[PDB]
């Protein structure tokens, strides 16, 4: 499926350019690896081509995905558990899934709650992580000028 | 020791070397060797000899 | 988690400047750390200060 030069999305790290395809040997068989150059912390990720779907690597979403995530990002009736730990584990396991809709849900919930009160060290760190990978995936989805994409996200969040 | 200790807590496939590594004990070990050790001494500067 | 290949940058400031400005004559050390997840097969390699 994957080709050299494709821009795929890794689950917990956001965008990833597939820059080469290695052919390393483990247990005497040439399981080909693909190397991904993510840029969040400048790490090179190597995965087999077989377990790409098992680890859940995923192509970027289309314009139906864009209107779907904007539709879910502008939606009310988002009642949350009042317990701080329950809420934290809930949106952490939403963030770790790798779905654009779930990441947009986490950034809209924490954005409205930060606009309300301003939460915490851990939740501001989580909102920064989630919003930066959502901005990176959006800029990958439309080739649309990083930090101007941030202004786009701020505008569609503030509405 | 801290690598193992925070390797067991954090969720796998979400961790990376810069999340496992805490370099503060290495920094402190080299610092407390070069200052306050018996074999790291003030240099004797009376003359070149 | 395994380490490899230490490297040094150039020193931050020369010896007379370090003596004059009350600093330490040092160079930054960079190693290459590498994380393996055995059940899936994953190599997450960084460059750690």
């Amino acid at each position: 499926i994957f080709k050299v030069g494709d821009t795929v999305v890794y689950p917990h790290h956001g965008a990833a350019l597939v820059e080469a395809i290695e052919t390393r040997t483990i247990k005497g068989e040439q399981k080909e690896y693909l190397v991904l150059k993510v840029a969040q912390g400048d790490l090179t990720v190597r995965v087999p081509a077989e377990n790409a779907e098992y680890v859940g690597v995923r192509d970027v979403v289309g314009q139906e995905g864009l209107d779907k995530v904007f539709q879910v990002l502008r939606a009310p009736h988002t009642e949350e558990p009042t317990n701080w730990s329950r809420r934290y584990k809930a949106n952490l396991e939403k963030l770790a899934s790798g779905d654009v809709n779930k990441v947009a849900e986490v950034v809209r919930d924490l954005w409205r709650r930060d606009q309300e009160r301003g939460l915490s060290a851990g939740e501001k760190r989580m909102l920064a992580k989630a919003r930066q990978i959502l901005v990176g995936e959006l800029a990958l989805a439309e080739s649309t000028d990083d930090a101007k994409a941030e202004t786009i996200l701020d505008e569609v969040l503030a509405a | 020791r801290v690598v193992r200790e925070r390797m067991t807590t954090q969720d796998v496939e979400a961790i990376t070397p810069q999340t496992l590594i805490n370099i503060r004990p290495v920094v402190a070990a080299i610092k407390e060797f070069f200052g306050t050790s018996q074999l790291s001494q003030f240099m004797d500067q009376n003359n070149p000899l | 988690l395994s380490f490899s290949d230490p490297r040094f940058d150039d020193v931050k400031a020369p010896v007379d400047e370090c003596k004059d400005k009350d600093m330490t004559y040092a160079a930054p050390l960079f190693v290459t750390a590498e994380f393996i997840n055995n059940n899936t097969g994953e190599i997450k390699s960084q460059t750690v200060f």
